């Protein structure tokens, strides 16, 4: 008694995954500030005096 | 119509295909079965009757 092989089958045991994915936001800011400003100048010149 | 879906001696693990068989299925490629050979009992009579 003998055995023959005809044909070899090969299965890959791999994991493959999609995914798909939708996204929907909103944002609302509210700003407050204040500023303060001192200035000092100096002028010299010669106009007419 | 009985219903074949187990491979294991015991009807617990059932009968896998992989990727590419599948595909093929898909395609409208259809699976034929043979029979190999057929296990069977005769009667006969004992002492008893």
């Amino acid at each position: 008694v003998g055995v023959g092989m005809e044909n070899l089958i090969i299965s890959t045991n791999e994991h493959a995954s999609s995914d798909q994915g939708k996204t929907v936001s909103r944002a609302t800011t509210n700003s407050k500030t204040d500023a303060n400003t001192v200035g000092v100048s100096i002028s010299a010149g010669y106009q007419n005096g | 119509p009985l219903a074949l879906n187990t491979m294991d001696q015991f009807n617990a693990r059932l009968i896998p295909i992989n990727y590419d068989q599948l595909k093929k299925l898909d395609s409208g490629k259809q699976i034929k079965l043979e029979t190999t050979q057929v296990s069977g009992n005769y009667g006969t009579k004992n002492s008893q009757g």
